[PDB]
């Protein structure tokens, strides 16, 4: 009704339609710790928050008042709640919030309150139709907010719309193929639409991650990918596999290369292999370039890799 | 020092000649980096590492008292104010007065709510993360009357009445899911001992669907493996004596694979940049993994650090997140707060410290005076604290109804 930042904005003590309520101030005890010194203008919008939810006035004023409260501290849960409650008895107008949650998402994207607050809104109204294309928007602004791809997957699960999803991670990941939330995204929906049991799906994959890798050989997130659904199934049940990554030693390598290999190595071993000592052998050897040359952030861990590959 | 050695310079960004908005931010930070680290060179002195340990007790003695309006955005996350700011104080061994403690408890006090658990300030609905500060802060203190400020047959209330069907817990009533209300609960309940049987019933089960692809845990089933949420679910599952419920090789693999070889501190995410908070949420993974993997009796684990490099993380830390004029900050340019100030230096801690049974190789990096006292990598709360709160509300007798 009045903004917070118009040139003519009055406090609430000042006006003349919040005279018959007490503005009741925050109680921090006697001798206060972690205080904090709020401007004139958020201790006089919390005081008189602290009166209306006290008396639990759930009117239209008590509504315009949320909306300025959460303005001055978007993060306060409890205003957020009081906020739901008067939607519900005030009777509003749901699809006129969806519009004014909007917003607030487009300038706090990594609040906490704000997307659960439309979480609810979309639930009570039981319309998803708004969603891909609102949350498709802030990825735009930030191609990686959790709280974003998090409400994405909620939308698509419960209102079941999958179809076109994998059309919109192949779009995302031209735009930044080391999108990690993206390589996440695409496991999400073929592992819930189709799976990776399927033959001719599972060699889709391995060959588009193959020439992802083979494009950006640097780029973790395509080996963290193609490791993750050859995995769980064994790398070793994959012949071609230890070749096809061996030729790229020279030109596509990495420390991931021979980090893969030693993952091969290590199922090649689990399963029991002839020439197991050799292998054994090389899957040590590059445990020890990896932990002395090739990447020795991870000297703890590539040695400790070695000497389990020892005992098992 | 590892970092400003001329064969560490090899570990920067290998852009493939692709480059994408990832790898220009990332190429960005390391420039910021590499600057700090010829910081040196450049001026012909002998570099020396130390922990500003004045400064930092000055700007967090005066936060714990009262804060700008700049605070404003955490006016419900006051309790987290008094954990940050007293375990930032506690790691630098300074004191905590008896008066002061006492306005804590006495503030908290007026934080707790008559339903159970802690607001974000007085007269605040209660809610998980706030209750979970409360209750670390009030055991750093660790005095008759801070425990009792706690309601303990309150917060068994409150924490049945998150509680979800399907193992999750919601962080408020008429709030969201996700693994931080999991060792929220975990962690206040199991302290206070008020947990019931089936208290965390399926909770285990819930927070294993969060582990995913990657090896790393997320928010919730499905999403992307972050650093914040996987030290959540690590630390609710030691906490439930379940680690085993997860892929620990997998995990293994993903947290040690989120050190930044050239920057040495820690990335939430794969593919994103350093971050000093997760010196802590994803270092800390480490001696999570170190008792489950020895717990199942594992013979190649060291006997003298943990399974990531603890040299290149203080020198991240120590060379790049710290404040001149006092507390930590995220990375060179951005700004100091309690929260990374509070969790640079329990990272810190982390990596000068290590244990295995009987075992005790610290490495401190620097001016010895730089080391830091200890902290539990479940509770980040001084181990002592731990121990001491655990056992005081164990004689009391689980809210049974
Ligand atoms: N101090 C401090 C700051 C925040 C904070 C305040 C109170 C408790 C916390 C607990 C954990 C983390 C931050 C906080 C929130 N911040 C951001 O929002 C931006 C940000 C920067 N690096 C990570 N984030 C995302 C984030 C936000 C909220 C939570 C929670 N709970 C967890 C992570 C920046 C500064
Ligand atoms: C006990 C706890 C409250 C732990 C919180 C741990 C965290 C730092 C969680 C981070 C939450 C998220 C999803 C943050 C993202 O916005 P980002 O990765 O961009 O920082
Ligand atoms: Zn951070």
């Amino acid at each position: 009704f009045l903004s917070l930042d118009s040139p003519t904005y009055v406090l609430y003590r000042d006006r003349a339609e919040w005279a018959d309520i007490d503005p009741v101030p925050q109680n921090d005890g006697p001798s206060p710790v972690v205080q904090i010194i709020y401007s004139e203008k958020f201790r006089d919008v919390y005081d008189y928050f602290r009166a209306v939810l006290q008396r639990d006035e759930r009117s239209e004023r008590a509504f315009k008042l949320t909306r300025d409260a959460i303005e001055l501290n978007a993060a306060n849960y409890t205003v957020w709640h009081f906020r739901r409650v008067l939607l519900r008895s005030l009777q509003k107008d749901l699809q006129e919030e969806m519009n004014y949650i909007t917003a607030i998402i487009e300038e706090q994207p990594k609040n906490y309150q704000v997307w659960h607050h439309r979480r609810v809104l979309v639930e009570w109204l039981k319309d998803p139709s708004q969603e891909l294309e609102f949350i498709a928007d802030i990825l735009n602004q930030d191609a990686k907010n959790y709280h974003a791809w998090q409400h994405r997957q909620w939308v698509i699960q419960e209102f079941r719309l999958w179809d076109n999803e994998l059309q919109y991670v192949d779009q995302l990941l031209k735009e930044d193929v080391r999108n990690n939330s993206v390589w996440n995204q695409r496991h999400f929906v073929i592992s819930n639409t189709t799976g990776y049991s399927d033959r001719a799906v599972l060699e889709r994959e391995v060959q588009y991650t193959l020439e992802m890798i083979k494009l950006v050989p640097h780029n973790e997130s395509a080996w963290n990918y193609l490791k993750g659904i050859l995995q769980d199934r064994g790398l070793s049940r994959y012949p071609n596999l230890l070749n096809q990554l061996l030729d790229l030693q020279p030109s596509h390598s990495s420390p991931y290369l021979i980090a893969f290999l030693v993952d091969i190595y290590e199922d090649m071993l689990e399963n029991q292999c002839d020439n197991k000592e050799d292998i054994l052998n090389k899957a040590l050897e590059l445990c020890e370039i990896l932990a002395k040359e090739k990447d020795t952030i991870r000297k703890e861990y590539w040695r400790y890799i070695g000497r389990s590959l020892q005992s098992k | 020092l590892y970092s400003l050695r001329p064969e560490h310079a090899r570990e920067r960004l290998q852009d493939d000649s692709v480059e994408t908005v990832t790898s220009i931010e990332q190429a960005k930070v390391e420039e910021k980096i590499q600057e700090v680290f010829s910081s040196y060179k450049f001026n012909h002195l002998v570099p020396r590492l130390v922990l500003q340990r004045e400064k930092h007790f000055h700007y967090l003695k005066r936060g714990l008292r009262q804060l700008t309006d700049a605070y404003e955005c955490l006016d419900a996350s006051r309790p987290w104010l008094c954990y940050w700011i007293l375990h930032s104080l506690e790691l630098l061994d300074e004191p905590i007065p008896q008066i002061v403690a006492t306005d804590v408890c006495q503030f908290l006090e007026l934080c707790q709510s008559p339903d159970g658990g802690f607001g974000g300030g007085p007269g605040q609905y209660p809610h998980l993360a706030p209750t979970y500060a409360a209750v670390n802060a009030l055991c750093i203190i660790g005095t008759e009357e801070a425990y009792n400020v706690i309601n303990r047959e309150k917060l068994l209330q409150y924490l049945y009445s998150l509680k979800q069907p399907d193992g999750s817990f919601l962080m408020h009533v008429g709030g969201e899911v996700d693994v931080r209300s999991a060792y929220c609960a975990a962690s206040v309940a199991s302290l206070t001992n008020i947990i019931t049987p089936d208290l965390f019933e399926g909770t285990a089960e819930w927070i294993a669907r969060c582990q995913n692809w990657e090896g790393g845990i997320g928010g919730v089933p499905g999403m992307e493996a972050h650093g914040g949420y996987t030290f959540c679910g690590l630390a609710a599952l030691v906490i439930l004596k379940k680690e085993r419920s997860l892929n620990l090789k997998s995990l293994l693999q993903w947290v040690t694979s989120r050190q930044m070889r050239f920057e040495g501190g820690f990335q939430g995410r794969c593919n994103k940049l350093v971050d000093g908070c997760y010196s802590f949420w994803q270092a800390g993974l480490l001696p999570l993994l170190h008792r489950a993997l020895h717990a199942q009796g594992d013979p190649a684990l060291s006997m003298s650090h943990w399974m990531f490099h603890q040299q290149a993380l203080q020198e991240y830390i120590l060379m790049c997140c710290q404040c001149p004029a006092g507390g930590l900050l995220d990375k060179p340019g951005k700004s100091r707060d309690f929260y990374h100030t509070c969790y640079c230096l329990s990272g810190l801690s982390i990596a000068q410290h290590f244990g295995s049974g009987a075992m005790l190789h610290d490495v401190v990096m620097g001016v010895p005076e730089n080391v830091l006292q200890p902290t539990h990598p479940v509770y980040n709360i001084g181990p002592d604290k731990v121990i001491q709160a655990t056992t005081h509300f164990l004689q009391k007798p689980v809210p049974g109804f």
